[PDB]
This record gives C-alpha cells, sequence and structure tokens, in this order.
C-alpha cells in the first residue's frame, strides 16, 4: 500500500524547517532545518540551503518507504509575519524533484481571530 | 576585353584576351607571389570557376596603390569581373554572388578623417 | 553532462537589470517534461528557435513586472 | 617555397586552409549546429559587415573566428592570478598574416599529434568547453540577488572560445614555449574534456557559482 507521509515545510524570513512525520505527525522521520546545509546564519532562509536540506530530507524518507507526501506551509503565524519566506515554493519544488509523490499542499498557517498585542511597540520597528 | 576594379586604395586595371591559362600581377606569375594569403585571395576566383576557364583566356591586371593585400583584394574584384565579362553566364554570376558577395560589389569602405584630441592615435582616439 | 535541450518559440521581453538577460518561453524538447512550455531567461543574444540547453527544468522565472 | 606552393595548389578542390575538407566534421551539440558557419571556403578571412549585423556573426567561418580571437588575445583587465598577458613583441592585434600562419601551424601540430581531423578536434573542444549556466545580480528594491541564468548558444560559443584563446595565451606567456605548441595543447586538452586546459576548466567554475546561486 502506498505509503503517505506529512512534510512540514515552516518558513520564516530567517530559516526554513523541514520536517518529514507519519500519516498521524506522532512519530518523527526527517528533520532537516537551514543550518544543517549552510555555514552563514543570513544564508538559513535562503532558497537554495531550503531545497537542498530538503532534497537531503527527502532521500532520506526515501530510504525509510516514504514515498508520498503531504505539505503543510507554515508562515511563522501568530502575531508575526504571515509571508512564507521565498524558501518555501524552492523546498517544495526540490521535495518535488527529490522523487516524492506530492499530494495535498495547503496552509497551516495558524491565523488568530483575536491576538496578542505584537510585538515593537506603539510607533513600530523604526528601522 | 577590358575591365577595372577598386578596392580601399588599391586600383586594379585588368584585361582578358585568348590565350593559353597564363595570368600574370604586374606581368608576373600568380603562383610565386611572396605573402600566400594574398595569393589565395588573387587566386578565389578561378578556383570555384573551373580549370577550362583557367587555361581559355590570359589575363594581365596591374595594381596599384594600398597595402598588398588591398592588392590582392582589388586584383581578385578586377578578375573576378575579367571571368564575368568574358563568359557572360549566368550560373557563375550566381555561384560568384553565392560564395560572397565582394567580388561582385567591391568593398566601398575606406578610413574615416582623424579627429583633433589625440588624432595621431585615430580618429576616435583621444587622451586619459 | 546532464543536459536538456530546449526551443525557444516567444520572447516574453528584456529582463534582468540592465536587460541584458532576456526572457523567452522555450518547450522542453527532451526528458521528463516533454512538450512543457517554461518561461526561462538568455544571457547573451538570442532568436525564435533558439536550442538552449538547461541544467535544472524546475527552475523558472517569475513573470516580468512592469 | 616548395611546401608553400604544394599548400597553394593542393585546396584547389576547395579545402578549408590548404587541407581538411569540412565534408567529414560532425556537429555533436545541437545548439551550436545552426550557428558553427561550415560552408567551403579555401581563406578564412571575408573582411565583412559582420559586426553591423545583429545575426551576422554567424556566416562567419569558425576558423576565422578563431584567427580573430587569437590576434585579440593581449592585455586586459583579466589579472588572473596576478598576470598582465600582454604582446610586447611583434603583438597579434592587426597583424592578420602571423596570426594566419599561427593557426596554421597548430592545425598542423593537432593533425599530425592526433592523427584525425583537427577542425573535428576543434568542433569537439567546442562543444567541450561551453559552459551552460551563468550568474545576474537581480534586485528587488535595491536587495540584489545572485540569479542563474541560461546562456544562449552564440554567447556560449563566444565565451569558449575566448576561454580557449586566454589559456593558449596563459600557457605561451612568459614561456620558451611558443605561441602554436600552446594553442595545440590547449584545443586537444579541451577535446577530451581534460581539466587541465583553461577553457574546459573555467567551463567548470562558469557552470559551478551559478550552481550555487539558485
Amino acid at each position: 500500500k502506498e505509503k503517505w507521509g506529512i512534510a512540514h515545510i515552516y518558513s520564516s524570513f530567517n530559516n526554513t524547517i523541514i520536517h518529514i512525520t507519519d500519516i498521524t505527525g506522532a512519530e518523527t522521520i526527517s528533520r532537516w532545518s537551514g543550518g544543517m546545509v549552510v555555514k552563514a546564519d543570513r544564508d538559513e532562509p535562503s532558497p537554495y540551503a531550503a531545497m537542498l536540506a530538503a532534497r537531503r530530507a527527502a532521500e532520506e524518507a526515501l530510504e525509510k518507504g516514504i514515498v508520498g507526501v503531504h505539505i503543510r506551509v507554515r508562515a511563522p503565524g501568530g502575531s508575526k509575519s504571515k509571508t512564507p519566506g521565498p524558501g518555501a515554493q524552492a523546498a517544495i519544488r526540490a521535495l518535488a524533484r527529490a522523487g516524492l509523490k506530492i499530494g495535498r499542499v495547503e496552509d497551516v498557517t495558524p491565523i488568530p481571530h483575536d491576538g496578542t498585542r505584537p510585538k515593537g511597540g506603539r510607533r513600530g520597528r523604526r528601522v | 576585353i577590358q575591365t577595372t576594379g577598386k578596392r580601399k586604395t588599391a586600383i586594379a586595371r585588368a584585361v582578358i584576351r585568348e590565350g593559353k591559362g597564363r595570368v600574370r600581377i604586374n606581368g608576373k606569375p600568380v603562383e610565386i607571389i611572396e605573402p600566400e594569403i594574398a595569393r589565395f585571395t588573387i587566386l578565389e576566383p578561378l578556383i570555384l570557376a573551373g580549370e577550362e576557364i583557367w587555361n581559355s583566356v590570359d589575363i594581365d591586371v596591374k595594381v596599384e596603390g594600398g597595402g598588398f593585400m588591398g592588392q590582392a583584394e582589388a586584383a581578385r574584384m578586377a578578375i573576378a569581373r575579367a571571368l564575368v565579362e568574358w563568359t557572360g553566364d549566368m550560373s557563375l554570376k550566381e555561384k560568384f554572388m553565392k560564395y560572397d558577395r565582394t567580388m561582385l560589389v567591391g568593398d566601398p569602405r575606406r578610413t574615416e578623417p582623424h579627429k583633433p584630441n589625440r588624432s595621431t592615435k585615430g580618429p576616435r582616439a583621444k587622451r586619459q | 553532462d546532464e543536459g536538456y535541450p530546449a526551443e525557444v518559440i516567444e520572447i516574453i521581453g528584456r529582463t534582468g537589470t540592465t536587460g541584458d538577460v532576456t526572457q523567452v518561453k522555450v518547450r522542453i524538447l527532451e526528458g521528463r517534461d516533454k512538450g512543457r512550455v517554461i518561461r526561462r531567461n538568455v544571457r547573451g543574444p538570442v532568436r525564435i528557435g533558439d536550442i538552449l540547453i538547461l541544467r535544472e527544468t524546475e527552475r523558472e522565472a517569475r513573470e516580468i513586472k512592469s | 617555397a616548395k611546401p608553400l606552393n604544394e599548400r597553394f595548389f593542393i585546396p584547389h578542390e576547395i579545402k578549408v586552409m590548404g587541407r581538411w575538407s569540412t565534408e567529414d566534421v560532425e556537429v555533436r551539440d545541437p545548439s551550436l549546429k545552426p550557428y558553427i558557419n561550415l560552408e567551403p571556403r579555401l581563406l578564412p578571412h571575408t573582411h565583412g559587415r559582420h559586426a553591423k549585423k545583429h545575426f551576422g556573426k554567424a556566416n562567419v567561418h569558425i576558423v576565422e573566428r578563431l584567427i580573430n580571437k587569437i590576434m585579440r588575445s593581449g592585455g586586459s583587465h583579466y589579472k588572473v592570478a596576478g598576470h598582465f598577458m600582454r604582446r610586447e613583441h611583434r603583438s597579434l592585434n592587426s597583424k592578420k598574416v602571423k596570426a594566419y600562419e599561427v593557426v596554421k601551424e597548430a592545425f598542423k601540430i593537432i593533425e599530425q599529434r592526433t592523427g584525425k581531423n583537427p577542425i573535428q578536434v576543434l568542433v569537439w573542444a567546442i562543444e567541450n568547453a561551453a559552459p551552460r549556466e551563468d550568474t545576474t545580480s537581480v534586485m528587488f528594491g535595491g536587495i540584489r540577488y545572485h540569479v542563474a541564468v541560461d546562456i544562449s548558444p552564440m554567447r556560449r560559443l563566444d565565451v569558449a572560445l575566448r576561454n580557449i584563446a586566454l589559456g593558449a595565451s596563459a600557457k605561451c606567456y612568459r614561456n620558451k614555449m611558443s605561441f602554436a605548441e600552446a594553442l595545440a595543447e590547449e584545443i586537444i586538452l579541451a577535446a577530451n574534456k581534460d581539466p587541465k586546459s583553461y577553457a574546459y576548466s573555467k567551463k567548470l567554475e562558469i557552470e559551478r557559482i551559478a550552481e550555487s546561486s539558485r
């Protein structure tokens, strides 16, 4: 029976994390951050770190009897940003290109109805 | 038959008549020209033309002005027009223009005048 | 050399910062995506129907925003 | 003058340079077929108006282009590994007869040492030394990023051929070993995808970096 897992692709503007879990999401299979594949902290969110780490986790999953994957895209959510980082698309393309049969590719950013006051103060992050 | 040829500053006057096949630049055999590149340039028109044209006509061309390469190209234009007028068949004209254009159109390009602000090094040259 | 040639069809427009990169549409002539049309960039002069060699078919350029 | 006259007469049956009629040559890469000019012509020089033509470069014979980018090979902003590669002793620029002679000699060297068509060896080297990806810094809102970009067949031809020329110059410059020997050695290395050549090495370098700019 064709084996389908869950690929949580978290993407902020500082890092991207690809975590592969069973169909219940209760058991870990492959979990590779941007930090695994680069040596400058600034480089963690770049799409190349993303696709390299994603392919690594993908081959690791394939080695462990995984064939199909449902993608779960995630922005930081909450009071933090909502647009996924630039590397999420690159990592999704990489997971496709690593020989994984892609199913549902949805967003799971937890959107609040009425959340806490965000950070940064009243006059904003005065860059 | 009379023909002329213009190229850069080397101008060629050519006369083609019936003969064994001897072809002469300034009354000198075409095979003993010291630069070889000029030899091929002068030779281009009669290779593709054929051997019967080569050995059916005597051609005398005199070229004055310019450089030796320019002299070769002017002789090329002159001999090309010479075979053109002597044979007067369309097919040779067609293959002449197919191999290249110059021998039926010439090269009307010249050297543009030099302009001040370091004219010596060229027209479009200037200082630092 | 795992490359994939593809045939240009249509030129989207000069792209990149300096316009020296040209955006075109290319049809993959061989590979896992045979016949697929992709927007791809070209450095150096290009025309319709040029055979351009790809290292990766998956990469794509964003639509030119005017 | 006997070799000179015999080489004058041998290409009487329409041969590029003196020998190596071009029918036997085969282009393996599909990209450069409609651009590499294989018309049989005795002398590789037309003095043509190709610069003023946007696409007139495809008409120029690959050997004429070879002599062309040979004559220009001297002096540059390219302080590659800190060297100024200038021709101070009778530079190649504008002396296309000397360059013509040097390509003739290197072609003879290729013929002898490889025992096959030197034009076909050059064809293989051109195929083997053309990169397939470059890098461009594209920005949105002043945030530049290096993006891999596909190279046109003609730009690939240009950059690869310039690279082999610069490899030949790097080899001969400031050495006893002549220019013809340098060019023959470089072209044979590039023919067999030898990394020792500048041409294939810098093809690899151009492929890389753009490799990481994805």
